[PDB]
């Protein structure tokens, strides 16, 4: 969805160096502040939040 | 991590109930399995021949490993064009989680 | 072993000096036995390619058989290929028609050819298309055979790339003539790219057709195989100057270097096989079914530090084409050569040829400058993983020196992003031209420095 | 005033209605003045003699077409090959009569060759017609000889390309092994049941007792095969109620080569009209130049229609194959072959037989177990 | 309104660049003004160029 768009490829340009895979670990990274954003699916957030 | 540890485990919850609802209500029995990644399925070019593939559920489905995904499957363009889809039950859209 | 060099050609070319390609050659021995017998020949008839085979088989069990040619017949590819069949021995092919591409081999057949499959051939024909954009195109192919395999191989080469090929449906023809339906479906080509797969009597005739339908104009292109564009002397004046084929006949690599290394493959798969199981000699007794073959062998070579590997279908997995022109003097120019597995170009410039025939003159090309600043001409590298600039970002080209000791440099093609570059493709809507882009490499934006500017 | 006709033939006993053929071919039409030249040669246990015997007799001859016919060789490859390749060299038409190989198909690797006998590939034409008759739509295609099977799969799909449908699944494999369970446990999951299959008798006989021991003939299974599967020892390996083909008037062969005859008859007869009569010349003794009308003499051959002979309606596609041919449909009726139906150009003509399937009764096996 | 160019037609029996410059046409309406003797060739060239 992200490489689609002609206007958002810089944004990708970015997550090609940050890209994970499960989202419980990015919850756990992002939870003591290795990240400092997510980018997801609005119903798993909003069920984890 | 692992190369070969696959155990028979206990999957529940929603789409688990939603796929008890849909062999309570049509004749069918199944048999759960899950994907041998952690990845829903893109369109990425292998090493050589000049050919695309897809992985994840999309490619144990088209490898005829599977007959039926259930799981929060996001509609787009590209993956409509070679399976079909039936009509949503779940509507979101896309976020930021912050602390 | 014992092997054989028959040469069949009437530009005589000698064959003492193929015996001085023997002496310094090879001079590290890793078989035990190395011997080679040259011999020349004026006739191409098959009763000396029966004749003088049983006489080298009879000749002290020759096991290796190198052919080269330099006429145009492909029917000695088929006549070689089932000798090799019938006598267990490995047989090379050169050049000439000798090396012309046959589509189905046999297993027990060892023969192998010195050539590119039509294949291989469009794949880098689509790669030529894809370093310019050419996304939209159409293709015109006759019934000479080979043919659907041809559209199905572009077909299944379409749907697996990155590129978005916009195809326009395959215009196939009944005959060579100017039939109604034909000239039908010749007239709905709008597009601009054309893949013509025919032979060298039909093209004549289809491009006679295109003079006649307007399909010679100076946006049209036109790309075609190998099989086509045959002798580089017999050019007939009915082609547009502005053709482009592709071609591996290269002037440089000659004969006596390509049996230089073809002797060395023969030699290399022989050695490495007696590694592996000791009788290397097995041959056939007399022309009036052994286990160990190099037939399944020689998958991988090294020769000279050359890669010369064969494919399970017997092709070269790296074959030296040579993409040719068809320039304003009417002759055939090394434009562009083959690199490892990818292509590199000689003219990133792409000149215009703008009149196929002598009189097409017309004022649509533009040449444009421009240069980098930050939010308007936004100039980054193309995306290496689709090779493709997207649809934001235009092609544009800079002249980067390579070094400053000298003033040579290449014209990399580059992505254009930002501001001004919306305004270029809204007016290239609205006006309706055609245009070309590039970067300065003289300097900034300008100052007259000694009545210079 | 003279045409010379070669003849590569297998049995001396033919070569008289050869030569009777070749009689009445100047007998019917015209008291023109040409005359036509015979020379048979026979069988050779040794493959190249055979290109060596054929080649200083016919291209000094000046042959300008080559009647090609040799059933009874004892070897399983059956390959006229050299003589096709060597009047190839020079772009002279060999006519196949009785090999079926679809290898000659590709006019790229045979470059002057025609044939009047249909190869096994065209039996997919007949299939998917099958599949329009008894509302089959879910197939499971098996290919075990990857020489012509490549060709044959590439015909079903164009055949499958106006539906655009697929098969459920196809395999291939190895011609010659042995272990090919494998293939068919994996094809037992198929929710289809419609199985065709294309195979040699060494590869026929291996997967019949395969299909044996899985148990895999009984209820459903509705096999499909060609002429090679039916033949040799895979027509005693073979499931019961097995459906075939059977070609008419593909194993009578003089009959054929009298038809041939006349079909070469008229053809020369129909080129003597136009001019430019160049000569093949002899491209034995140092003539390299091949002959200049090859191709216009060939396409003088392509559009050739007949009304006249045993075959009668026989007719060259843009291929030069046999147009619109006679399939009698065969069945397995308790190791018994019974014709069941027939099939004339363009559709299936049942009899009044009874179509006995492979699983229970005489009611078509709508076989599409969906899971 | 939406106008594209003024094609204008030198000979319709030249078949090269009047051919082109019905290749450029598009749109859907197109208002045609000619003889009775040069109608039948230009709908017969328009008719084959779809
Ligand atoms: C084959 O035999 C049939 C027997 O009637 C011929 O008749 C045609 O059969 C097809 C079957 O689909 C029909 O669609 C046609 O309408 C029939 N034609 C007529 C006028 O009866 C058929 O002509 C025979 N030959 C061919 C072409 O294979
Ligand atoms: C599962 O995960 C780890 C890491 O892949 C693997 O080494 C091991 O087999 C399993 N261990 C656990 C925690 O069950
Ligand atoms: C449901 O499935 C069973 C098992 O196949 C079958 O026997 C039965 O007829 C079906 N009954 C219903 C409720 O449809
Ligand atoms: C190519 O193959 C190698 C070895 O399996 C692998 O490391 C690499 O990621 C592959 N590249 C792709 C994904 O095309
Ligand atoms: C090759 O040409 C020469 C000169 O004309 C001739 O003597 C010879 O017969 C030809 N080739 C052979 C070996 O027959
Ligand atoms: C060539 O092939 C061999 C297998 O026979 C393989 O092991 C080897 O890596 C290849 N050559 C090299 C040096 O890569
Ligand atoms: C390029 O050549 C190198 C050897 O210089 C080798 O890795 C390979 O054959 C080619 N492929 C690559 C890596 O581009
Ligand atoms: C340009 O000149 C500089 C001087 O330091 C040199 O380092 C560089 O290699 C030269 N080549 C280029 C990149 O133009
Ligand atoms: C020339 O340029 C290349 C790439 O910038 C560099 O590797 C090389 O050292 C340069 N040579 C000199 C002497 O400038
Ligand atoms: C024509 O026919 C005879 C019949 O025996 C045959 O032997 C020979 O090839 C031909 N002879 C002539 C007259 O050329
Ligand atoms: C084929 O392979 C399978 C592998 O388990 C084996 O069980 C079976 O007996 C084999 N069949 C034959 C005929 O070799
Ligand atoms: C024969 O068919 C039956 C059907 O249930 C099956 O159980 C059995 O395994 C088959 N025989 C063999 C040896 O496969
Ligand atoms: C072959 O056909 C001919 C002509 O009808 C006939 O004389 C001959 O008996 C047939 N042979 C058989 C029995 O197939
Ligand atoms: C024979 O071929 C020549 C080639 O130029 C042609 O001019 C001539 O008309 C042809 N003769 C006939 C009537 O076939
Ligand atoms: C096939 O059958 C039709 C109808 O009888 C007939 O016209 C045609 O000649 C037959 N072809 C053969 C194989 O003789």
């Amino acid at each position: 969805y992200f490489r689609r768009q002609v206007e958002l490829s810089t944004m990708y340009r970015h997550m090609e160096k940050h890209n994970y895979e499960s989202a419980a670990e990015a919850i756990q990274a992002v939870r003591d502040n290795k990240l400092h954003a997510f980018i997801w699916d609005s119903a798993v957030l909003e069920f984890e939040a | 991590g692992s190369p070969r540890h696959t155990v028979p485990q206990c999957c529940y919850g929603f789409c688990i109930d939603l796929l008890i609802k849909l062999a309570r209500t049509m004749n069918f029995t199944y048999e759960v399995h899950l994907v041998a990644d952690g990845k829903f399925g893109t369109q990425e070019r292998v090493n050589n021949s000049n050919k695309k593939e897809w992985n994840g559920m999309m490619g144990e489905l088209l490898s005829g490993q599977a007959d039926m995904i259930v799981a929060p499957l996001t509609i787009n363009n590209e993956r409509a064009q070679y399976i079909e889809f039936s009509k949503p039950f779940k509507y979101q859209g896309l976020t930021i989680l912050v602390k | 072993l014992n092997i054989a060099v028959l040469l069949g050609h009437s530009h005589d070319v000698t064959e003492r000096e193929l015996r001085n390609l023997w002496g310094p050659e090879q001079a590290t021995g890793l078989p035990l036995d190395v011997n080679v017998v040259a011999l020349l020949m004026n006739r191409t008839d098959p009763k000396s390619l029966i004749t003088h085979v049983c006489d080298l088989m009879s000749g002290a069990r020759i096991h290796g058989l190198v052919f080269g040619d330099d006429t145009d017949q492909e029917a000695v590819a088929q006549m070689l290929d089932f000798i090799s069949s019938q006598t267990f021995i490995p047989i090379l092919g050169i050049a000439g028609g000798a090396s012309m591409i046959m589509a189905d081999k046999d297993p027990t057949s060892t023969f192998f050819q010195f050539g590119a499959s039509i294949q291989q051939q469009a794949t880098v024909m689509l790669k030529i298309m894809q370093d310019y954009d050419w996304h939209v195109f159409s293709l015109v192919t006759t019934i000479f055979p080979g043919y659907r395999d041809f559209i199905s191989f572009i077909k299944t080469t379409v749907d697996n790339s990155f590129v978005g090929w916009d195809m326009q449906n395959v215009i196939t023809l009944d005959t060579s003539f100017e039939d109604a339906k034909t000239q039908v479906q010749l007239k709905k080509i709008h597009s601009s790219v054309i893949l013509l797969y025919c032979s060298k009597d039909e093209a004549v005739l289809i491009l006679s057709e295109a003079r006649s339908l307007g399909l010679t104009g100076y946006d049209f292109f036109w790309i075609v195989p190998s099989l086509v564009s045959g002798n580089t002397e017999l050019i007939p004046k009915e082609f547009p100057s502005g053709l482009i084929s592709v071609s591996y006949d290269d002037w440089d690599y000659s004969l006596e270097a390509r049996v230089r290394d073809g002797l060395g493959i023969l030699t290399t798969a022989a050695s490495s096989m007696l590694e592996k199981f000791s009788y290397i000699p097995e041959a056939k007794a007399s022309c009036y079914t052994p286990l160990h073959t190099l037939h399944q062998f020689m998958v991988n070579v090294t020769w000279d530090g050359k890669d010369l590997s064969f494919t399970e279908e017997g092709y070269q997995v790296h074959p030296r084409l040579v993409v040719i022109v068809l320039n304003k003097d009417r002759e055939w120019e090394k434009v562009g050569k083959w690199e490892n597995q990818t292509l590199s170009l000689r003219h990133a410039v792409w000149p215009r040829y703008k009149s196929f025939s002598d009189c097409e003159p017309d004022d649509n090309h533009l040449s444009i400058v421009t240069l980098e600043e930050a939010p308007f001409v936004i100039v980054e590298d193309i995306d290496p993983l689709t090779e493709t600039c997207v649809r934001n970002t235009v092609p544009c080209r800079k002249f980067v020196k390579i070094n400053n000791s000298t003033n040579e440099g290449m014209n990399v093609k580059k992505c254009c992003k930002g501001f001004c570059i919306d305004i270029l493709k809204k007016l290239s809507r609205t006006v309706k031209f055609t245009y070309d882009l590039y970067l300065v490499t003289n300097g900034k934006h300008g100052k007259k420095v000694n009545n210079v500017w | 005033k003279i045409v010379n006709i070669g003849a590569v033939l297998s049995t001396r006993k033919h070569e008289q209605m050869f030569r009777e053929a070749v009689n009445q071919a100047n007998k019917r039409h015209g008291s023109w003045k040409i005359q036509l030249n015979a020379t048979s040669v026979t069988h050779k246990p040794n493959a190249i003699q055979m290109a060596l015997s054929v080649c200083e007799d016919l291209i000094s001859s000046q042959v300008y077409a080559i009647l090609v016919s040799h059933p009874p060789t004892p070897n399983d490859h059956f390959t006229p090959t050299p003589v096709s390749y060597t009047a190839g060299f020079y772009r002279i038409p060999v006519l196949g009569l009785t090999t079926r190989m679809s290898i000659y198909s590709d006019k790229s690797i045979h470059l002057s060759f025609l044939r009047t006998v249909p190869p096994y590939s065209h039996q997919s034409s007949v299939w998917f017609e099958m599949m329009r008759v008894y509302n089959w739509n879910h197939i499971i295609l098996l290919v075990s000889d990857d020489h012509e099977g490549r060709a044959a799969q590439k015909r079903l799909e164009t055949l499958l390309e106006e539906r655009e449908s697929k098969a459920e699944k196809v395999l291939q494999f190895d011609p010659g092994t042995k272990n090919v369970t494998a293939l068919l446990m994996e094809a037992r999951e198929l929710e289809a049941r419609v199985i065709i299959l294309s195979a040699s008798e060494d590869d026929a006989a291996t997967v019949y007792r395969a299909a044996a021991m899985l148990n895999m003939t009984g209820s459903g299974y509705v096999w499909l095969v060609g002429e090679r599967e039916i033949s040799g020892n895979a027509l005693r390996y073979a499931p019961d109620g097995i459906i075939g083909l059977q070609l008419i008037n593909g194993k009578n062969e003089s009959a054929h080569i009298s038809d041939a005859v006349g079909v070469v008859a008229q053809a020369v007869h129909e080129l003597l009209e136009k001019e430019n009569i160049t000569d093949p010349p002899r491209g034995c003794v140092g003539n390299t130049n091949i002959w200049k009308t090859g191709p216009l003499f060939k396409r003088v051959l392509m559009s050739s229609k007949y009304a006249d002979g045993v075959t009668g309606r026989v007719e060259f596609n843009e291929d030069g194959d046999r147009k619109f041919a006679n399939y009698s449909i065969m069945n397995l009726q308790n190791r018994k072959l019974v014709q069941v139906g027939i099939y004339n150009g363009t559709h299936v003509i049942p009899n009044d037989r009874k179509i006995i399937w492979p699983g229970g009764e005489t009611e078509k096996p709508r076989g599409y177990q969906m899971s």
